RNA sequence: AAGACCAGGC
DNA sequence: AAGTACT
DNA sequence: AGTACTTACGCCTGGTCTG
């Protein structure tokens, strides 16, 4: 994880995906001032392990593609660091029964 | 129609239906790999004659029977103890079926369960194919020419000499008359 | 009368399945087309009688299927196979799900 | 977070006028409007582009231009759509028909 | 548009909301699995009222002269009071009630107490009532057991979904929760015999009932809940018949576009 | 030869015989539209095995009329002909282009000039008939035939074969 | 639907695949040479002539022949006809791809800009979606214009590797009416894209090529969306409209086929006439046109091939575009049969669930009964009862599937019933049925209600089932649907009944209520203030049909 | 794919979409002459039969419930609950 | 009979 | 007319 | 930054002119 003020010179960035397994993330300064996740909207995130996820389409009989999904680049889904596969489990509150949980793919 | 055991996913180009011969290239429905309804594997089902004459009638007889079930609430002798097995469990128009059984029980080569029995158990031994395995079973044969020749999807399969023995032991057990 | 969009889709909020076939069919369009099980068009020939039925092309006699559908629909296909385009009828699924 | 707004967006749209709409709709609807990934607008440029066989999408504002890269891309199409079945003049997937019926005969036995 | 963009949308067999593809859209119809028809505005006691008049209500101390249950209310009242293999349940039952107010307080921070919930309790016990004759002099019959241990043993027969496995049998719980907590709300000791003096056949009917007129508020795999859903907004979008903002129908119109140019954008800080 | 193919059939029940021995009356009609029939792709369909066990599945209900539709999975004896095969049968008509010999359920046709050539054909005899050196064949006289080519026709196969080459010829 | 039977297996369909015509199969399939464009007159002999509509396709003139396919009119659809063009024509809704594609393919040797061996081109070949590859391979290649031979691999871009070859410059090119032009670069070189050619570089394109565009190898190869073989929809499609005899009546579409016949046969006679090279390019261009103004006629590339009188011309998109049209207006929604309408007024005597029909629609509106000995009886007197009086019937349908008409037929008065037969009958007190008030926008608009016939002529339902219709009677009218099948008009009763639809979920509340009269008077009627004496209580007790007789 | 009469996940109860479809269908038939396979107390409406059948549960019927992947489960008229 | 408009009803 | 999207 | 692209409530009853 690196934190750029101003900015980044776009002859820089170009080098991060160029040195696998490993893995990069790029911050700007101002985004990270306040905890996008402590916004009162913005509920609580999850991470599934490869277990939790290849298990939860199997109890919903569910494709991969038939499962909501996140935004690569959706603030929360950086907040965490997902990859193009990772799921997250949404837990939010509810007027018609306090909890539910919910599920996003990624893409 | 009678749809057939394998869904052969047609995609619009129908073409290619290669030439039927004892080439033992048999119509797509006639593999030697069909399936069964368990859904299963199996050996195609060859019949020689008078073997088929045994399955026919057995269950035309069978049929007989569990056809009561229901109903409480020698050459030439053949031909008539048959015409009513059918005038009996037969549709009466299958015209087809009553010279099917003339045919299979003038021409058939076995009268005995038994005796059929071991043509099989013999040359179920070969490796050979089904529709061999039948050609020889139900086809007088002396010499391995009479036969190689009638039946050329054998020509290198088989040594003349075993493939001769195999038609010793044939109208040896071919029952009489 | 008229049984448009709106009343269609309120049938369908009612979940009442078979009178908005009833409606749709029985009592308007209606029509009974032959296919191929091969090319899933309607080209097919069926000279319902001889009972001979062909479809010369993707070449038939055996392979043959009946439908009913909405003659309104049966235009639809012809009028978008004049424009070039294959609608293909099939009555059976071979993609799963 | 989105979803929340919305929807609460939405909400204050019909309470405005002083009625009522039981949570479950509107949600539905954000829900349907956001699933997919980001905000898929209720029209022509969104929910008509997606997945959706074609015949379904040709039911609405595009019709012909849709259908004509149907056939180019040689979509295939489920017939899983409730406007699907309708143009066919078939027995959709919906309520009354979400399954089948059939007459177990043996059960038709132990009747009499 | 609306209605076309959600006919495909339906309920099925397995309680969760998909369209023409497959895809998930709600894993439960309406977070909930309750069909709107089969619900009515209740209230959440619990939420509502001073720390004080919480305990007074439903706070029940076997071991104390003043916060026990009068025997005057249940009949084996005078052999309850000290029993420390009670004060248990008893204790355990007040720490939940106490888990469902901080519980709620977290969800509907507003404060607001009346919402729209399946099987409506206040009736059904009203029928109780006068369905037995219950007279508010002579004493109840029930053990505190027979209480706490039904109560519970209730909630476990209020089945949404219904699966073999943990994930599922876990979106369970959670679907139930909210009603659950308005369920303790009402089947609290004190008041399941200080306010309405329920026997036991009372209770055990008011239990059976909720139990039935519940399983029949879940919603029916079979329902085209998308086109529902759509036009119980476009319906009353046409009735629209028209402090200073984008407001209405325009707006309605802009929402759906997701337009980026609104003409009011406002944003309000606190 | 004779085959033993596992066919499956779909028979249209009209509520009507939604009687208590239904089982009954699809078999029955299962046996009604099978055996006798012809087809290219499986020949003759002769005889419907194990009659009892017969698999009959739980059928749908249709969706306009009650009729109910199942598919009745059975197993049967099938017999079609191929080009090449040998197969030894007896003569039934015999005219001045050939004779016709019937092998089971089909008939085989043989070409005049598709026999050998020291054979003729006497039209003055009675019944008709083709005289050799040594051969003589006419009505019942049986023979043996190599199926050169068939052809598939409406509710049966004929084929044409010959007995020009050797081992072939009467018997 | 249609008639007489066929021993056809009847299937529903499941899976609809969209595919594009092959010259080939157009072919095939045709049984219609097309080779003249007149209609019929065979010298003005009445019939019609091997050329257009008929040299074998559908007919008219109610005659059988169908190609022998007999049956006539009725069940006969039509049997397309092809026309072989005389040169290659473009496919109007297909232009704006043909060009994409050769954006993104080279001509000479024709074959993809961008092998694996490009790293952007991976990631653009994973994407499992037509619409996805061939859109971002499109913007991928879109710019760079030569046929690369050899690029830099994996390794040093020092080290070149070879692939294809023939660096011929790849040209930019942009959309000139129903013509694809394009230069070569000092200075540029701009010459027109002979169909001829474009069709080539197509054939001539990859397998794996095909596919890794957004294209099938089976059901749509590009070659295909250049028109070679043009199928003739059969008569039915482009029927005609006889006054009678001696006078036209022809269908637009057989029109535009008229012309494009005329226009194809021109030029042919030009290209084995005095061919003067470059003079024929020019009515290369009709053809181009028609062939594409047949499908299309909304272009911005103008002239609206106006027909004599300056009427636009149906161009087939058009038959199919939004509203008023096929999928959405034929459909989608359709005019249909046992139904009525009139004017609604309010009747308080009426249970909510019931509804007022006119006798007068009673008689018309009929049910189709089948004969069973539950009803024979009954339904033998409605049949005797006649088509005019009221509970009677108007129809009888023997298994023969021939219809009695009762009100004529010399059997009349007589005909013995048989359990199977048919008796479309009147509508009757009770017969469920589906009314309606448009705009329907709710489930309810739409409910269901007992029937109770009536006299004078209005649709008379009950006051508190109002606003759910939300309906005046100012003069508003209402549709009533009648039910057909003994488990359609079930749905109805089941689910779309009015007592069902009592207590409505768009807002988890009851719908209807009371109002007016009812309503203000409910209140009066209430007040503390409020007495009633003996005479009146009684009555009132009375009227309440529930009343357990206990004053 | 099908299902075991165990591992059954579905609601136990009948929807009022099947049972509404039951009824209906169970009608068309018994209008079409088909067995009644209850004493009919003097019925003669179909509908009413088959409300009557429904009642005793004996409708020889079963509701295949097809699931969003395709498998389904079978339940009969006779088990499934019908409360309404 | 088809198709354009105009008036109008709720 | 506008709003959006594509060039 | 300029230009183009597909849309636009639902149903229903009248009378009028023309290629
Ligand atoms: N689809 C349509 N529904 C309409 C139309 N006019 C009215 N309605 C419906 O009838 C409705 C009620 O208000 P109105 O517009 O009738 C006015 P009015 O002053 O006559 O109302 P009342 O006070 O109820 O007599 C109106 O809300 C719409 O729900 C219309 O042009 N189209
Ligand atoms: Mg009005
Ligand atoms: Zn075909
Ligand atoms: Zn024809
Ligand atoms: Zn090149």
């Amino acid at each position: 994880i690196f934190v750029y003020q101003n900015n980044i010179t776009p002859s820089a960035m170009k080098l991060v995906p160029s040195i696998p397994p490993a893995t990069i993330e790029t911050f700007n300064e101002a985004a990270l001032v306040v905890n996008i996740t402590h916004h009162e909207l913005v509920p609580k995130h999850i991470r599934l392990s490869s277990d939790e996820k290849r298990e939860l389409l199997k109890r919903y009989r569910l494709k991969e593609s038939q499962l909501p999904r996140i935004q690569r680049a959706d603030p929360v889904a950086l907040y965490l660091g997902l990859k193009r596969g990772e799921v997250v489990k949404i837990i939010r509150k509810s007027e018609t029964s306090g909890r539910y949980a919910s599920y996003r793919i990624c893409m | 129609s009678t749809s057939t055991f394998q869904t052969r996913r047609r995609r619009l180009k129908k073409v290619e239906e290669e030439e039927n011969a004892a080439t033992l290239q048999l119509g797509q429905e006639f593999q030697l790999k069909q399936i069964n309804h368990q859904g299963e594997e199996e050996e195609l089902i060859a019949l020689n004659l008078s073997e088929a004459r045994l399955v026919i009638k057995e269950a035309l007889v069978e049929r007989r029977r569990a056809f009561k079930r229901s109903q409480k609430k020698t050459r030439e002798k053949e031909l008539e103890s048959i015409d009513v097995l059918l005038e009996q469990t037969t549709g009466g128009n299958n015209k087809d079926l009553k010279n099917t059984m003339q045919y299979l029980t003038n021409f058939s080569r076995f009268r005995d369960q038994e005796t059929v029995g071991a043509v099989i158990q013999l040359l179920k031994s070969t490796g050979l194919h089904p529709f061999e395995v039948a050609q020889l079973g139900s086809l007088a044969c002396d010499t391995a020419d009479e036969a190689k020749t009638l039946i050329p999807s054998l020509n290198n399969k088989i040594s003349d000499d075993e493939l001769e023995r195999i038609l010793k032991e044939l109208s040896n057990l071919e029952t009489l008359y | 009368l008229r049984f448009g969009e709106m009343e269609r889709d309120c049938m369908i909020a009612h979940g009442a399945a078979s009178f908005l076939k009833e409606r749709l069919m029985e009592a308007s369009d209606a029509f009974r087309v032959h296919i191929c099980g091969i090319c899933g068009l309607m080209t097919v020939i069926a000279k319902l009688n001889h009972n001979q039925f062909e479809c010369k092309g993707c070449d038939n006699k055996i392979d043959i299927y009946q439908i009913h559908i909405p003659y309104a629909a049966k235009l639809l296909f012809q009028e978008l196979m004049a424009m070039n385009i294959t609608p293909r009828l099939y009555t059976d699924r071979s993609r799963d799900f | 977070a989105g979803r929340a707004a919305l929807y609460k967006e939405v909400y204050n749209v019909i309470a405005s006028d002083g009625s009522y709409v039981n949570y479950r709709h509107m949600a539905l609807l954000v829900d349907v409007m956001t699933t997919q990934g980001g905000l898929t607008s209720v029209t022509r440029h969104g929910f008509n582009r997606s997945n959706t066989g074609a015949l379904m999408r040709c039911s609405f504002e595009e019709t012909v231009e849709i259908l004509f890269e149907a056939g180019a891309s040689a979509e295939l199409d489920d017939c899983r759509g409730v406007s699907e079945n309708v143009i066919l003049g078939q027995m959709a997937p919906i309520g009354t028909g979400a399954f089948d019926v059939m007459i177990d005969e043996e059960s038709l036995v132990k009747y009499m | 548009r609306l209605v076309k963009a959600l006919e495909d949308i339906m309920v099925h067999y397995d309680n969760t909301t998909r369209n023409s593809l497959g895809n998930v859209i709600q894993f439960i119809y309406g977070e909930d699995g309750m069909d709107a028809a089969h619900i009515e505005k209740q209230s959440l006691d619990t939420i509502g009222g001073s720390d004080a008049a919480f305990e007074k209500r439903y706070r029940v101390d076997l071991l104390n002269t003043d916060h026990t249950l009068d025997p005057s209310l249940l009949e084996s009242g005078s052999e309850i009071l000290g029993d420390l293999k009670l004060q248990v349940l008893l204790d355990e039952e007040y720490k939940q009630l106490v888990k469902d107010r901080k519980f709620l307080r977290e969800v509907f921070v507003d404060g607001e107490a009346n919402w729209p919930l399946p099987v409506n309790i206040r009736r059904i016990i009203q029928n109780a009532q006068q369905t037995f004759h219950i007279d508010h002099t002579k004493p109840s019959d029930l053990t505190i057991k027979d209480i706490v241990l039904g109560v519970k043993d209730l909630q476990e027969n209020l089945l949404v979904l219904r699966g073999k496995n943990e994930i599922i049998q876990n979106a369970q719980r959670d679907a139930v929760t909210l009603f659950c907590c308005l369920l303790r709300s009402r089947l609290a000791t004190r008041r399941v015999l200080q306010e309405y003096r329920l026997t036991k056949q009372a209770f055990d009917w008011v239990l059976s009932n909720i139990e039935a007129q519940f399983l029949r508020s879940v919603v029916h795999p079979g329902e085209m809940v998308g086109v529902l859903a759509a036009q119980s907004i476009g319906e009353p979008a046409t009735q629209m018949t028209l402090k200073k903002v984008t407001s209405g129908v325009p707006r309605l119109k802009e929402i759906l576009n997701v337009a980026k140019n609104m003409k009011t954008p406002s944003l309000t800080v606190y | 030869m004779f085959f033993i193919k596992d066919l499956s059939l779909n028979i249209t029940l009209h509520p009507s015989f939604f009687g208590p021995r239904m089982k009954q009356y699809l078999k029955t009609k299962l046996l009604e539209e099978v055996e006798g029939s012809c087809t290219g792709k499986f020949g003759y369909i002769l005889c419907v095995l194990d009659y009892d066990n017969i698999d009959i599945q739980r059928g749908r209900i249709l969706p306009t009329d009650g009729s109910a539709e199942f598919n009745v999975k059975y197993r049967a004896v099938v017999f079609k002909p191929f080009k090449g095969e040998v197969v030894d049968g007896t003569v039934v008509s015999c005219s001045q282009h050939g004779f016709e010999v019937q092998v089971g359920p089909m008939k085989v046709f043989v070409t005049k000039h598709l026999m050998p050539q020291d054979l003729t054909f006497n039209a003055g005899s009675n019944p008709p008939s083709y005289q050799s050196s040594e051969d003589v064949i006419t009505i019942k006289s049986r023979i043996r035939v190599k199926i050169e080519g068939c052809i598939s026709q409406v509710s049966s196969i004929h084929a044409i074969g010959s007995i020009k080459e050797d081992y072939l010829g009467a018997i | 639907v249609g008639q007489q039977y066929s021993s056809a297996p009847l299937r529903t369909v499941k899976e609809v695949q969209f595919g594009l015509f092959s010259p080939e199969e157009v072919r095939a399939i045709s049984v219609a040479k097309i080779r003249f464009p007149e209609t019929m007159d065979e010298t003005q002999t009445r019939a019609k002539i091997g050329g257009l509509n008929d040299p074998r396709l559908g007919s008219i003139d109610r005659n059988l022949k169908c190609q022998t396919c007999q049956e006539g009119m009725n069940e006969c659809p039509g049997h397309f006809g092809h026309i072989d063009l005389a040169k290659p024509v473009f496919h109007v809704g297909f232009i704006a791809k043909i060009k994409k594609v050769c954006e993104c393919v080279c001509m000479h040797c024709g074959k993809l800009l961008l092998d694996e061996h490009n790293e952007l081109m991976r990631q653009a070949l994973a994407i499992k979606d037509s619409k996805k590859r061939f859109a971002a391979i499109w913007t991928l290649c879109k710019t760079k214009m030569v046929c690369e031979t050899d690029v830099p691999s994996e390794d040093d871009p020092t080290q070149l590797v070879s692939r294809g070859g023939c660096g011929n410059t790849q040209p930019t090119i942009r959309k000139d009416g129903l013509k694809l032009v394009g230069s070569w670069k000092d200075e540029p070189e701009l010459r027109v894209l002979s169909t001829e050619e474009i069709l080539n570089i197509f054939k001539h394109i990859s397998v794996k090529d095909f596919t890794s565009l957004g294209f099938n190898e089976v059901f749509s190869r590009p070659e295909w969306m250049i028109l070679t073989c043009l199928p003739v929809p059969p008569p039915p499609v482009r029927p005609s409209i006889s006054f009678n005899e001696s006078q036209r009546g022809e269908d637009d579409l057989t029109f535009k086929l008229a012309d494009i016949l005329k226009a194809n046969i021109s030029l042919e006679t030009l290209e084995h006439n005095g061919a003067p090279h470059h003079a024929i390019e020019e009515a290369e261009s009709l053809l181009q046109f028609h062939v594409a103004t047949y499908m299309d006629n909304d272009i911005a590339g103008q002239p609206q091939a106006l027909q004599k009188s300056g009427r636009p011309v149906k161009s087939i998109r058009a038959r199919l575009k939004g509203k008023e049209g096929r999928i959405r207006g034929n459909l989608m929604g359709k005019r249909v049969d046992f139904s009525a309408r009139t004017v609604i007024s309010g009747d308080p005597n009426l249970e909510l669930d019931q509804v007022g029909v006119p006798k007068s629609i009673a008689k018309t509106l009929t049910y189709p009964e089948v004969v069973t000995p539950y009803n024979i009886d009954r339904l033998t007197q409605l049949v005797r009862n006649g088509p005019n009086e009221h509970p009677g019937a108007k129809y009888v349908i023997r298994d023969s599937g021939d219809r009695i008409d009762l009100r004529y037929s010399k059997r009349a008065g007589d005909i013995q019933l048989q359990y199977g037969w048919k008796v479309e009958r009147h509508i009757m007190d009770n017969d469920p049925v589906l009314f309606n008030r448009q705009p329907s926008l709710h489930k309810m608009s739409m409910m269901a209600h007992r029937v109770k016939v009536i006299p004078y002529s209005t649709f008379r339902l009950n006051l508190s089932v109002t606003s759910p219709y939300n309906a005046d009677f100012d003069g508003d009218e209402m549709n009533l649907h009648v039910p057909q099948s003994e488990e359609t008009r079930a749905e109805l009763s089941q689910l779309c009944a009015v007592p069902l639809q009592i207590v409505s979920p768009q807002s988890n509340k009851p719908c209807m209520g009371i109002v007016q009269d009812t309503l203000c008077g409910i209140r009066k009627l209430t007040l503390r203030d409020t007495f009633i004496e003996l005479d009146q209580v009684l009555n009132m007790l009375y009227w309440v049909p529930d009343w357990d007789g206990v004053i | 794919k099908a299902i075991p009469k165990d591992q059954r996940a579905t609601t136990p109860y009948m929807t009022k979409y099947e049972r509404a479809r039951i009824l209906g269908t169970r009608a068309l038939q018994i209008s079409m002459n088909a067995p009644v396979f209850v004493d009919l107390e003097g019925e003669t409406d179909p509908l009413r039969i088959a409300m009557k059948e429904l009642a005793e549960k004996k409708i020889p019927l079963v509701i295949r419930r097809y699931l969003p992947d395709g498998s389904f489960e079978d339940w009969s008229v006779e088990e499934l609950i019908v409360d309404l």
